[PDB]
Order: C-alpha cells, then structure tokens, then sequence
C-alpha cells in the first residue's frame, strides 16, 4: 500500500527553464540516463494494483516541504502539476515526459497565490509555515498516489518525495590532484583513492580512456568524500590477457556537459606473477 | 625463496616425493614470499597434501607476505575441497583462530569469499562460526556493503538469509543501501530498501560545507 | 565544526621500517593544527610514540591527508605487531577515536 521510486530522476544536468521562451521539448531524464541509454522518472505501487490516479507536484527541497513558485509542464500537466489516471494492467508507472518550468521571482509571488489558490500543497503546511525564503536553485517532485479503499473509500497514499533535481551551474575546473595508484591488474577490480577539487556526487565519474578502448571506474555517489576525494575501483581493461603492460589515460568525467579534467597516466598489467604467489621458472 | 624440504617436492606434483612421511621440533619454514609448505597445497591446488597436517603446521601466524593463512589463500582462490580439508585442522576453534583472522589487508576468510562471489564458500564458512557481519579496517564494510559495491545480486540475498545485519554501518556511516546510489542494480536496491532503517536510507545533503553522516 | 575522526584509511597495515606512503580521509581538520600519531601500549604503562611525516600541503582541502608512515620501535621483530594511530589537534590536543593498524615485519628489506 505505497509508492516507491525506482527510477529517480537525473538531479545534476536539468536547466530550469522559462515560459515566456516556450514551453520546453525535453523532459526530466531518469537517474540511470546516460548520453546514449534514456530512462524516466518510474514508481511503483505495493500492494496494490487497479484503477486509479497520480499526481505530480513540485515541491521545496528543505523539511518543510512547501509547493514550490515552479510549474510542471508537459502532458496531463495544469495549474503547475501534473495529474493523469492510472493504468490499471500494470504496477510500475513511468513518466516519459515532465518539464520544470521554472518562476521568474518578479513574479513569483503570483505563483504561489495559485499554489493555495488550486490548494496544491502536498504536505499542507499553515500558511505561516510559506516564509518567503525559496530555494529556487532546486526542486523536488511529490507523489500524490490515489486508489481504492479495501471497501470503496479512495485512498490517498502518502506522498513520496523524489531527490531534489537541481538547475544550471554552467564550469568547474575538474582537477586531478592525487592518485595514491597509477597501475593495477588488467583484471580490474583495484580500489585507487583520488583527491580533487571540488566535484558533485550526482555528476561526476572517472573515465578511462584508450586508444579504441573506454570504461568507467566503479564506485557510488556515497564514494565521493566531500566532493575532494573518491575512492573506486578500476574497470578491466579492454585485453584481459595482456603478456605487456599497457598505459592509458584516466581522468574526471562531468557528464552533464562531458567536460574531462586532464588526463593521468595509468598503466595496466598482467597477473602474471601475482596472479599464483609466484611459481613458474623454479 | 628460502624452500624447505617440501615447497620444491610440493610445487612439483610428487607422491610420498611430496609427502615425506616421518612418522630441533620438525617443522616447516618459508620461502621469502613467507609461504609455509601449506600454503603451496591450496595454491598448488592439492588437497591431499594439505589433507596430511602432519606436525601443526604453523599454528599462530602461518600467514604470508600479504597476510594470509592457507585456508585464506583457499577461500580467494575458491577451492571448496580446501576450505573442506582446511576446516578439519583442529585449532580454528582456538581464540583468535582463521575464521577471525586477517591479512594484511584486514580481510576475513569470509571477505576473500564474498569479494569473488563464491557464495558456497561464503556459506560454509557462516556455517562454521565466521561473522557474516565482520568489518574490514579500511572503510568498515561488511561483506554486505562489499557486495552493493561488487553489485552481486545473488550474493547480497545469500548475506541476507546468513544474517547479514542490512544495517550496521562504515567509518562515514553509511548502510549498505546508501552505497547503491549511483549503481546500476535496481534489484539490489530492492532487496535491501524494505529492510533497511527509514534513515539510513538516503544520502547526506551538502551540510554545512562537509556533510556528514554521524556515527 | 572541526569533529575529529578517521572516516577511510587506504592502507590499514604497513612495514616496521616505515616511510610507506598512505591516504587517509576525514572529517574537517585545519591544515596546520592536525597530527597523525601511532601508537601502542607498553609492558612499563608507557606508550611507544610515532608520527605520520606530513606537511600542512599534504592536508588535501580540509578532508584528507596524504602521509608516511614512521618507523616502528622494532624494526627487526620477527611477527607483525598491532599499534593504534589516530588523529591529533594540536592546540587542544584532542584525538580521534584509536584505531588499530597492524606494522608487519619485512622478511625482505637489506642484505641481498
């Protein structure tokens, strides 16, 4: 009996855009987006399965979660959220379109007097409890699930609030400053600790690039040690056999522009010795 | 190599050759790897030879230049037949014996396992008294985080049904769940989300100029 | 604001000969005002005492230090020894909580 998100949406890359220009023609890409692979804002209901509706509001990104001045665009979207049925023959509800249009402050104490205007208050907070204080740097979408009562009554599931989504920086210099390891196993699987300059978590990765040859270091947003350090693990290398070390580059990687910081020589091996504690030509 | 009259007949496949039977203290040094004539049974790959004990082999330390015991060596090469011969040898239920013990890398029999997804020996060795819930020195992880890290569905439900503790924390407080953001799995996510406390779930938010997670 | 803890460590063991370069992440400290101590309890209550050699430009942006380990007391004990090492400010002198590293001998250092 309740929603989870299972695809939340990209946070770093999205820029909040205005009405006065157009409505939009891309809408918010799912976390698990790559430049070549889309995917969408995607939940899921528990428990239950059926008719019934969804709507999608925005919302602040501090604890008291207060509608927010910015208007959801696209399809089944008006008044600023959005609001569609639900398709009764599947669980897992994806949202292939969504567009942050973003309040110019001049006028955004017009929005919000539509906000409770169309009461459109997720966590319905007093009207004390709206301070004029409004991060318009981010954003975060609520859930507002509805289904039927175990009876007739329509049940309104309680609102699941996605990570916040941010809008455009740019510009930030991606700097490699210490590698504790510039070689490891063609195997992969090394953990090497890098310190940089400061980088976001949600955008940011380490490229390992060679000549026909391209993979990404393993590690997980919670890896990135306050944006100056991450710790990962190498990717294999493209020859899994190699009798000759190889040297290739590896460098910072921000996806939402494909900015690279400058590359860092790294020199991949064979197991060769290692790879049995050595016994071979006795 | 500082060999003893072993390592040579053991590297090289020998019957009673590599098996002198006897039966200053008989015992068996190590060569300059640190490598007691056990430890060439299991990487040689020889049960047998292993499966004679003999005189104790070297009963407190006998580990390597890295820090492993042979029943180490067994679990990251994966040799059941190892760890089986290997568990016999009456002295991992001593205090502080090999089901604890740790290379120089603070990793478990139990973590060399989980690290390359041998999910028998992960098990034989829970069964046998090792802490599923163990942490390695480094960061803190316990073979569960391990394997978010490793991204090993079938690995983490097999951790889960030998009572790897979902929560629990590493030395920056984070539970195994809040290591899968920014990974591909999403039926990793799943099995855990549902376990794992409601606030230790997510990630910190820029924090005063450093974020952390308090522990 | 500058709490005192060792959140990641690279290397957790290292040689009694020392001089092993490691990094260590943490939580804030003040480039000038940070010390990386080793440590270990003695048979007479005393303490042996060793220190990471590091400069204040080794303290990567306030969260991280890149160091050598210093030489343990015993550079010729024949089994690895367990120490602490832990963090230090040094205008009030208090420490991060002790976490144990384990100096190994070297079975392979001088002498052919």
């Amino acid at each position: 009996p309740y929603v989870e998100i299972i695809e939340q949406p990209k946070q770093r890359g999205m820029r909040f855009r205005y009405k006065c220009e157009g409505r939009s023609a891309g809408s918010i890409p799912g976390e698990r987006s790559t430049d070549t692979t889309k995917t969408h804002p995607t939940i899921k209901i528990n428990g239950y399965t059926g008719p019934g509706t969804v709507r999608i509001s925005l919302v602040t990104k501090d604890p008291p979660h207060r509608p927010h001045p910015h208007e959801l665009v696209g399809k089944d979207c008006r008044d600023g959220y959005y609001e569609a049925d639900l398709c009764p023959d599947r669980s897992i509800h994806s949202f292939q379109n969504l567009g942050i249009q973003c309040v110019k402050k001049r006028d955004l104490e017009q929005a919000i007097s539509q906000r409770i205007q169309t009461n459109n208050n997720p966590f319905h907070v007093p009207i004390e409890e709206q301070r004029g204080d409004y991060d318009l740097n981010a954003v975060r979408l609520c859930f507002q699930v509805t289904v039927r009562d175990p009876a007739g009554r329509p049940l309104l599931l309680t609102p699941v609030l996605s990570h916040p989504i941010f809008d455009n920086r740019a510009t930030a210099e991606l700097k490699i400053c210490r590698v504790n390891r510039n070689s490891g196993s063609c195997l992969g699987g090394d953990e090497i600790f890098l310190l940089c300059d400061k980088v976001q978590k949600e955008d940011i990765e380490v490229y390992f690039t060679g000549p026909g040859w391209e993979a990404r270091g393993s590690f997980s947003q919670a890896d990135v040690h306050r944006q100056v350090a991450i710790v990962f693990r190498t990717p294999p290398y493209a020859d899994p056999s190699l009798q000759a070390p190889v040297r290739v580059s590896m460098q910072l990687r921000r996806p939402s522009d494909r900015e690279l910081s400058e590359p860092m020589e790294f020199q991949y091996l064979p197991d060769t010795d290692d790879r049995h504690r050595i016994e071979e030509k006795r | 190599d500082g060999d003893s009259f072993l390592h040579l007949a053991i590297i090289h496949e020998e019957k009673a050759l590599t098996m002198e039977v006897i039966r200053l203290a008989f015992l068996n040094f190590q060569n300059n790897l640190q490598q007691t004539p056990l430890h060439l049974a299991v990487i040689t790959n020889q049960p047998e030879i292993a499966e004679a004990l003999l005189g104790a082999g070297c009963d407190p330390e006998l580990r390597d230049f890295r820090g492993n015991t042979p029943l180490h060596l067994a679990c990251e090469q994966g040799c059941l037949a190892s760890v089986g011969v290997l568990t016999q040898s009456c002295t991992t239920p001593h205090l502080h014996s090999i089901l604890k013990a740790t290379n120089y890398n603070g990793h478990t029999c139990l973590h060399l396992a989980s690290i390359h997804g041998y999910l028998g020996i992960v098990e034989l060795l829970v069964s046998l008294g090792a802490d599923v819930n163990a942490q390695e020195p480094c960061n803190g992880r316990t073979a569960l985080h391990l394997a978010v890290d490793l991204q090993n569905p079938d690995l983490v439900s097999l951790l889960l049904k030998c009572g790897a503790d979902v929560n629990r924390v590493t030395y920056q407080g984070y539970s195994p769940y809040q290591l899968t953001w920014g990974r591909p799995s999403t039926r990793i996510q799943q099995q855990l989300g549902q376990l794992t406390l409601e606030n230790l779930q997510m990630l910190p938010e820029s924090e005063d100029e450093e974020s952390y997670d308090t522990e | 604001a500058s709490n005192l803890k060792i959140v990641r460590m690279d290397r957790t063991a290292g040689c009694v000969t020392g001089g092993e370069e490691i990094y260590l992440l943490c939580d804030k400290v003040q480039k000038d005002d940070i010390q990386i101590r080793f440590y270990e309890e003695e048979e007479n209550g005393g303490v042996w005492e060793g220190f990471g050699d590091f400069s204040p430009t080794d303290v990567h942006r306030q969260f991280a230090i890149v160091f050598k380990t210093p030489k343990y007391k015993d550079v010729n004990i024949t089994k690895p020894a367990s120490v602490f090492v832990q963090l230090r400010r040094k205008s009030d002198l208090e420490t991060s909580e002790p976490k144990p590293f384990l100096y190994y001998p070297e079975i392979k250092d001088k002498e052919e």
